[PDB]
């Protein structure tokens, strides 16, 4: 179980959770203030 | 170390040593392998416990008492998408900030058993729960059961916390069954009395 | 003893210790050579005791509605075909008190705990009496031999009480089985190109021995 | 990039539409299709199966250089 | 003794590995003190012959890496059908074939993508498939959303199963080398269990389920009106009024009267006239017969009876005058070498699936898809290019059991000494034949270009000038044009419509099939078909025959496979590893490939596809100006890309915008990839130097020292870039063009 | 069917296979091969 959240720590995985996150984020924030061009 | 197990003619988990109220051996995954980990699974399988108890409680006996005479409440499914004396949302933010303090001490609690004991505003009241997850105190144990021998605290606390699981899965039951059938809790008990044999899940599955 | 279609691989390690060692594996699936999974000497000897068992209820579960109903000692809404019960809904239908996949369900449900527990006799012969059970632990202890436990459950009749006659009930039990899988299969195949019951056949058969044939029906 | 720059915007001034240039060269799909794509349309058939003209040449020449160019590769 | 032969428990299963990388190397597995660790770790994954000498865990771990990848592939089709019955316009499209464009994609509406969702028909908008699952799934007899769920739930339990295989065969029950070494047994099982009960089962599913349906729908009726599958095998009688044959049983199957079975077991020919494709009676007839063929083959070699061959026995039969010992000693290498193996099979599998793409143009075998142009350029191009690498893949792992494997001091092989003997003869002849090759093919090119360009159009190489007619090919056609009446007297036409006599086949208005001439420019073509492909033979070749040693390197095999050089010395040496030879090999692969699809294209938009009217009258899309066009390089350049580009460049502010957005894509990318392939590792790595000073200046310089990519790497880096943008334009370029104007 | 040109050519087939010319898997064998030699000469005629 230590082993698998240090796996789940390594950097490649971290990065897709991460990306992941800031993927849904501004995905979701696009579709409540969609065709921002100012601010 | 002796003790009836969730599967006969298995080894418990080394980390489960029958010490803790509910323990069955059950952990195939090895989730409380760390005693952190067990620890903090133990808190959050007692509050979860606890509010599924309060929930069970709260969608089966209002829905036994509205089917008969007594009371006239909604479902418990519906109950939410109504409106009250002020918005959904400022009850919201209520609780938010209540349960939001309760939840703050009790989580210091876990993190440092000693230090959410005595009232802020009146040190003369303080709570005299030994062991995290069970407060104690005026407020929280009221009749003193709360502190008794450590036979009869294992009891209490195994009953307490099979009650627990119990009602978790009643209320999960309850949300699916309600999702399915689209009536309510009783109205299902009712016609699965009436015939077991088929008014089941495969009456709308298949 | 008698040899059935035997090899020198064969009789390398069948030595007529199981009942019913006729020398037969021309593959070579009980060889105790790099034995692992399923593909083990024990547990295919055990594995055959239970398809024996259960094909030996099956092949009479199978005749026996068609039998009793082709006859009277039963009405003929039970006197169904084995594959007409709703074993195969395409086949046929019959409304039991309950739902054909309720049925099925509670059927799950009490194979689950018959055949769990056999298992962990199987896996950890001590254990079934361990842990409590209604009482019923005392009596699910086992014999140190999974595939034959006895016991008040298992053996109230208090049969092979010596050596010379287990082993030969043992073979008995054995042959029985390998017969009636051999029905079941029969029963498969001959329900697949004739469309009717094996007693059906069997009466056709009795009948016109020369016209009613398998060379005959395609 | 200099040199496809001045050339685009003066063969569009001299065209007689800078909007062309100033529309188009905003997005790289528009330097490629309305300036080297659509200014190749008379190059490129400075001969084919039908004829040839005065400038094959400089088709000849434009090959000449892809294919040198390849070499170097 | 064949026999099932596993150890129990080889590997306990824990996470612990898990949590340190590079575990299966110890030199990895200690940690990175630089970048260059990070990549490693990934580039000796897969390369289980470093890891261990033992050849039965390296067995063992190709056993469950390949359950890996069947569970991958059964995802995949899952998904696949799960998107058919879930996101698609499958029943719409049943309805009508002929004027609705296949789909099984939906976007999301963010950020403007929503346009993406085009109008495809069926009152339904997405993006148009071009992977031929509709034609599939119409000839399996598949009619509703419901059987593609079921499919798909289907697929996604045996990918479960394949998963559970994996971990089973690698940490349970993990086999032993002598049981991986079964190779008569193993080829016995794959040729009458695998594909024998697999074309014989599959005959049976179109016998009992295409046939009919299939029958229905060509009637006209309804699908959801047509009867379910299920019940053409309950009730026969549908099946005996379909095809009377069934009337009798399988009684005329076992009383050899084959003759009655005429009826859904022919062998006409050619193609259905109101599908387009492949009768789906000849079909399910070939399928059985291979099924006959395949199991009888699996009857070859001796295992646990005396009966049968044994593949030693029959190699060291074969040895003449010139070869001397022969083929005595090979069962040892391809017994004990998982390369040579994986040569054989990449090479074989390639050519194969490049077979594929050929007889699927040449011989559409799903109805409704000679005339969806879209599916059929992407199956021949997409083939086409799997085929390439494959091969090239097999070059690669012959050149390394080459150097890892190859041991003439305990398994000798006489033709392979002989080989490497005289391998200074073989290159020098196969250099003097490309040489050769590319001047009479290219040459000719240029000559035209030449010719036309100073006005003397009557000197060039074409069929209105100095001809080269393809003789022989035409002879071919000929001759299998006339096969039915002469030399196949039990087949009703030819086999494809593509011979150089026959009628036309059309359908709803466009040209599926038509006979296709032969001429000058496709001597030409084929010609640079055959120079490329034997300069990438000579490259691949060069590379194995030479991994181990050469009059400049006298020691290069003990440099390994993989390596950059052996220095600026002896005038430089760059590139002298086999693997730079497969480095080489894949772009010419590339290019060889790609002058193949583009001939292809332009050929089948030419003299084949288009629209026909009535009394006869077909207009080609591009109008035959093959002929014409294809003789100079100049035509290509101006016909063929320019011309046909504009789909594709105009592609925006439509559902075909992201084929211009990929076309500009795919270019950056094939650019990006020439920084790589042109520079050295030097100049990164002082460039590299002065920005960790930066970072070092500012606290901000990690433990994990910032190293250029290794020589290697760079090469490699280069080249799949070079290949992923060159490939990705054509392919943007294909779609946009072929899903526009077809 | 007994006493027909195709079982006639099919049981000698099978005969003569068999004959040549013991164990399960050559009667396996030569019943296999016999048969299709019976087909390939019953077809064939
Ligand atoms: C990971 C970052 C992330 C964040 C911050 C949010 C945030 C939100 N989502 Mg969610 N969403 C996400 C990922 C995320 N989403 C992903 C990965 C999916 C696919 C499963 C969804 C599918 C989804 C649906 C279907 C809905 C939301 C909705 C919402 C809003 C609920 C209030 C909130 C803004 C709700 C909403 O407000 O929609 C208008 C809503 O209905 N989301
Ligand atoms: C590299 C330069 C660059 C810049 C400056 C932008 C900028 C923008 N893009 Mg573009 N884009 C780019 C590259 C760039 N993009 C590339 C390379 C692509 C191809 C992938 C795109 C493809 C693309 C699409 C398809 C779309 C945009 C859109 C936008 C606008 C989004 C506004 C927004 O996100 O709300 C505001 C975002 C925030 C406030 C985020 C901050 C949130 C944190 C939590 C605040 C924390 C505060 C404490 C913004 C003007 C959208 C648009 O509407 O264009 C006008 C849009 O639909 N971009
Ligand atoms: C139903 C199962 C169950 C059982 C066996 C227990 C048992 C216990 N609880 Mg727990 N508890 C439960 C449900 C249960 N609780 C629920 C649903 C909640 C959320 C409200 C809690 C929240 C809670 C707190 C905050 C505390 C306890 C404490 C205790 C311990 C002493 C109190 C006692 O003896 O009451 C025995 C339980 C019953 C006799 C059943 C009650 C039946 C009805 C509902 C009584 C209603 C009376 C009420 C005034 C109205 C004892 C181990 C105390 C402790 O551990 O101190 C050291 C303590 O401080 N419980
Ligand atoms: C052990 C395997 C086995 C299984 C799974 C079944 C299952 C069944 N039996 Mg059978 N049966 C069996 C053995 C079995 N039988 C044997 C060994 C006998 C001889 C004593 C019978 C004699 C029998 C009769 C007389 C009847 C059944 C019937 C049935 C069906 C209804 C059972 C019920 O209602 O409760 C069910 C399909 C009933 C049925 O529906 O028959 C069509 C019924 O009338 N069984
Ligand atoms: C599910 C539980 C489980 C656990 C805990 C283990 C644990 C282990 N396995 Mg085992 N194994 C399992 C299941 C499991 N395995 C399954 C399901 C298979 C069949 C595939 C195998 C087949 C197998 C082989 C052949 C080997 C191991 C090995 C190992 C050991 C080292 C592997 C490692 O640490 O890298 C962990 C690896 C990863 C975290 C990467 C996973 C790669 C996936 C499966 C490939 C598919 C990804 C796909 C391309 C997606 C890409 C998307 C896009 C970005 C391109 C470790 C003890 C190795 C060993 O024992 O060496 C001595 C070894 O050689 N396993
Ligand atoms: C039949 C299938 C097959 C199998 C099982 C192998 C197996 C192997 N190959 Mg071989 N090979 C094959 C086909 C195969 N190859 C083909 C078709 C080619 C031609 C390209 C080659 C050419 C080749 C070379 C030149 C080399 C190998 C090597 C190897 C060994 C190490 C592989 C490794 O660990 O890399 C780990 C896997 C990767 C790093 C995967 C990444 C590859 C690129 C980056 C992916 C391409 C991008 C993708 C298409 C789209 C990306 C989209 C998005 C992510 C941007 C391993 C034994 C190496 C070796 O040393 O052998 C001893 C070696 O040097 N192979
Ligand atoms: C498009 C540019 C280009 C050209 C013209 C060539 C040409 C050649 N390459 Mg290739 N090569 C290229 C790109 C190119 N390459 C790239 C980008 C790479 C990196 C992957 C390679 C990597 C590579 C490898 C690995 C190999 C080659 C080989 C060859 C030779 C093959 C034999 C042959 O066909 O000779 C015939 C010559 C031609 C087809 C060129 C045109 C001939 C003209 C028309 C004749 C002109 C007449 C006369 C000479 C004019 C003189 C006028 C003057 C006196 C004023 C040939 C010289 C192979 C080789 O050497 O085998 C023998 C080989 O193995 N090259
Ligand atoms: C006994 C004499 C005999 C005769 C007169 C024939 C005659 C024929 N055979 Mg048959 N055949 C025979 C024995 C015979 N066969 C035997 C012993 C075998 C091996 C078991 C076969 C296996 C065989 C195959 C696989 C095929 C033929 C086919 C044919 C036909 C075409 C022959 C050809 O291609 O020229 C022709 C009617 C071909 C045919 O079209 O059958 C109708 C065909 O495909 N034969
Ligand atoms: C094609 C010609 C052909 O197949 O020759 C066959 C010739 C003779 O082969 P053998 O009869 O010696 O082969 C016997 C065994 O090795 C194969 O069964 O092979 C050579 O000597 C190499 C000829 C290369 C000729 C240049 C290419
Ligand atoms: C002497 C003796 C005897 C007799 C014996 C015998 C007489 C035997 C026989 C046997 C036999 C007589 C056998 C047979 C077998 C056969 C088989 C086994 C067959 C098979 C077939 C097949 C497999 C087929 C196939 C196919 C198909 C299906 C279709 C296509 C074509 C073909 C043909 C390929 C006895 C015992 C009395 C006693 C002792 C002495
Ligand atoms: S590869 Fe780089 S280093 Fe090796 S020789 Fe060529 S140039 Fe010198």
């Amino acid at each position: 179980m230590r082993d698998l959240k240090t796996y789940l720590s390594v950097a490649p995985v971290v990065s897709t959770l991460w990306f992941g996150a800031l993927a849904g984020l501004l995905i979701e924030i696009n579709r409540f203030f969609p065709d921002a061009l100012i601010f | 170390p002796d003790r009836p197990l969730w599967f006969p003619g298995s080894t418990p988990p080394p980390w489960l040593d029958g010490s803790l109220p509910g323990d069955f051996g059950f952990d195939p995954l090895g989730l409380g392998s760390d005693p952190e980990s067990l620890r903090w699974n133990v808190q959050a399988e007692l509050v979860h416990s606890r509010w599924a108890m309060l929930g069970a409680a709260g969608i089966f006996i209002p829905e036994f008492l509205t089917k008969l005479g007594i009371l006239n409440t909604p479902s418990w499914y519906t109950a939410g998408e109504q409106e009250y004396f002020t918005d959904t949302t400022t009850l919201f933010i209520v609780e938010l900030v209540f349960i939001g303090w309760a939840e703050g001490r009790r989580w210091a609690d876990i993190l440092n058993p000693g230090c959410v004991n005595t009232d802020p505003i009146f040190p003369n009241n303080k709570l005299t729960g030994t062991d995290v997850g069970y407060p104690g105190g005026l407020w929280f144990d009221p009749l003193g059961w709360g502190s008794a021998s450590p036979q009869k605290l294992k009891e209490l606390r195994t009953k307490e916390i099979k009650n627990g699981r119990l009602a978790m899965l009643a209320v999960m039951g309850a949300w699916f069954q309600h999702i399915y059938t689209g009536t309510g809790p009783i109205d299902n008990l009712f016609a699965h009395l009436a015939d077991p044999g088929h008014a089941t899940i495969f009456a709308a599955f298949t | 003893r008698p040899l059935w279609f035997a090899s020198k691989q064969s009789l390398s390690y069948l030595d007529g210790s199981l009942p019913g060692d006729y020398g037969f594996d021309p593959l070579g699936l009980s060889d105790p050579e790099g034995t692992g999974g399923f593909i083990e000497p024990r547990w295919l000897a055990y594995g055959e005791v239970i398809n024996g068992r259960f094909a030996m209820l099956g092949a009479v579960g199978a005749i026996a509605p068609e039998y009793l109903g082709k006859v009277g000692l039963i009405p003929q809404e039970t006197a169904l075909a084995w594959f007409q019960t709703g074993v195969i809904p395409p086949a046929g239908t019959y409304n039991y008190w309950a739902d054909n996949y309720t049925l099925f369900v509670l059927e799950m449900a009490l194979m689950g705990f018959a055949e769990h527990r056999r298992f962990q006799d199987w896996a950890k012969p001590g254990s079934m009496g361990k842990q409590y059970f209604l009482g019923l632990e005392k009596g699910f202890g086992g014999s140190g031999n999974p595939a034959y436990p006895g016991g008040p459950f298992f053996n109230p009749l208090g049969f092979g009480k010596d050596e010379k006659s287990l082993k030969e009930l043992k073979l008995k039990e054995v042959k029985n089985g390998r017969l009636a899988m051999l029905a079941i299969l029969g029963y498969f195949i001959q329900g697949l190109v004739t469309g009717v019951g094996p007693y059906q056949n069997l009466l056709d058969h009795v009948a016109d021995p020369v016209n009613n044939n398998v060379l005959t029906s395609l | 990039w200099v040199t496809f720059y001045w050339h685009w915007k003066h063969i569009t001034l001299w065209r007689g539409n800078v909007s062309q240039f100033n529309e188009s060269s905003t997005y790289l799909m528009g330097w490629l299709r309305d300036y080297l794509w659509l200014n190749s349309s008379q190059l490129i058939n400075g001969y084919n199966p039908f004829g040839m003209n005065s400038l094959s040449v400089w088709a000849w020449m434009f090959l000449f250089g892809h294919l040198v160019w390849a070499t170097g590769f | 003794e064949v026999k099932i032969l596993v150890d129990r428990d080889p590997i306990k299963t824990s996470f612990e590995q898990w949590a340190k990388p590079g575990h299966f190397s110890r030199t990895i597995a200690k940690g990175p003190d630089t970048t260059t660790w990070i990549w490693n770790l990934h580039a000796d994954a897969h390369d289980f012959d470093s890891h261990t000498s033992d050849l039965e865990e390296i067995s063992r771990k190709v056993f469950s890496a390949h359950f890996g990848q069947l569970s991958i592939i059964f995802l995949w089709l899952s998904g696949m059908y799960f998107h058919g019955a879930r996101f698609s316009n499958y029943e719409a499209w049943l309805n009508d074939p002929t004027h609705i464009k296949p789909s099984a994609q939906v976007v999301w509406p963010i950020v403007g993508q929503e346009i993406l969702n085009g109008d495809v028909g069926g009152g339904f908008r997405g993006i148009q498939i071009t992977s031929g699952f509709f034609q599939i799934w119409r000839a399996s007899g598949i009619t509703s959303e419901l059987q593609l769920y079921c499919t798909a739930i289907g697929a996604l339990v045996f990918a479960g199963l394949m998963l559970f295989a994996g971990w089973f065969h690698y940490h349970k029950a993990a086999p032993k080398l002598a049981w991986f070494q079964d190779v008569e047994s193993m080829l016995n099982h794959h040729l009458a269990g695998l594909l024998g009960l697999g074309s014989l089962s599959w005959a049976g599913h179109q016998v009992h389920v295409s046939l009919p349906i299939n029958q229905f729908l060509n009637a006209g009726v309804d699908p959801k009106e047509i009867p379910l599958p299920h019940e053409f095998i309950l009730n026969r009688d549908l099946l005996a009024q379909l095809y009377p044959s069934f009337a009798e049983g399988a009684t005329p199957f076992f009383t050899l009267n084959w003759s009655k079975y005429a009826d859904f077991l022919t062998f006409r020919g050619g193609l259905d006239p109101l599908t387009g494709g492949l009768w789906l009676t000849d079909i399910a007839h070939h399928h059985l017969a291979i099924a006959i063929l395949f199991l009888i083959a699996g009857h070859m070699y001796r295992t646990n009876w005396g009966i049968g061959h044994g593949i030693k026995d029959i190699l060291e039969a074969h040895k003449g005058p010139f070869t001397g010992q022969g083929h005595k000693g090979l069962y040892e290498i391809l017994t004990t070498s998982w390369h040579a193996q994986l040569s054989i099979n990449l090479a074989m599998l390639g050519s194969l699936t490049i077979v594929v793409a050929q007889h699927m143009y040449s011989m559409p075998p799903y109805p409704y898809l000679a005339t969806d142009y879209a599916t059929q350029l992407s199956l021949f191009t997409h083939h086409m290019w799997i085929g390439g690498f494959l091969i090239v893949g097999a070059a690669a792992h012959a050149a390394i059991f080459m150097v890892r494997d190859y041991d003439p001091t305990t398994r000798y092989n006489d033709l392979l000494d002989r080989v490497l003997r005289h391998r200074d003869a073989i290159i020098s002849h196969l250099n003097w034949v490309c040489i050769f090759l590319g001047f009479h093919s290219f040459g000719l090119y240029i000559h035209n270009d030449t010719m036309s360009a100073l006005g003397r159009p009557q000197d060039m190489f074409s069929d209105t000038a100095i001809q080269l007619q393809p003789v022989f090919a035409q002879w071919i056609q000929n001759t299998h044009a006339l096969a039915p009446g002469t030399t196949a007297p039990g087949a009703t036409a030819s086999t494809s419509l593509t011979w150089g006599g026959g009628d036309l086949v059309a359908v709803g208005g466009k040209v599926a099939l038509l006979p296709i001439p032969l001429g000058t420019a496709d001597f030409l073509v084929h010609h640079i078909h055959a120079f490329t492909i034997h300069v990438t033979v000579l490259i691949l070749l060069k590379g194995v025959l030479f991994a181990r040693s050469s009059r400049l390197i006298p020691d290069k095999a003990n440099l390994g496979f993989r390596f950059p050089c052996d220095g600026p010395g002896r005038g430089g040496t760059c590139q002298v590893s086999a693997w730079d030879h497969v480095f080489l090999g894949l772009f010419w692969m590339y290019n060889s490939i790609s002058v193949v699809i583009f001939h292809f294209s332009w050929k089948m938009q030419s003299d084949v596809w288009g629209t026909i009217n009535d009394q006869g009258v077909v207009t080609h899309i591009t109008a035959g100006n093959f002929a014409q066009s294809s003789i100079t390089i100049n035509g290509w350049l101006r016909d063929f890309l320019w011309a046909q580009a504009s789909q594709v460049i105009q592609s925006y502010g439509s559902s075909l915008s992201a084929y211009g957005l990929f076309f500009l894509g795919a270019h950056f990318v094939w650019a990006f990839s020439l920084m790589f392939l042109f520079s050295g590792r030097g100049y990164w790595q002082e460039l590299i130097e002065s920005i960790v000073w930066a970072h070092n200046k500012l606290k901000v310089a990690p433990a994990t020292q910032p190293r250029a990519l290794s020589i290697v790497q760079g090469r490699a880096v280069g080249v799949t870039h070079y290949l992923l943008g060159g490939i990705a334009t054509t392919w943007a370029f294909f779609l946009a063009r072929i899903i526009a104007v077809g | 069917f007994i006493g027909s040109p195709t079982n006639l050519i099919m049981v000698t087939s099978t005969s003569l296979m068999l004959f040549a010319g013991f164990t399960l898997a050559d009667t396996l064998a030569c019943g296999v091969v016999g048969h299709i030699i019976g087909v390939g000469v019953v077809l064939g005629l």
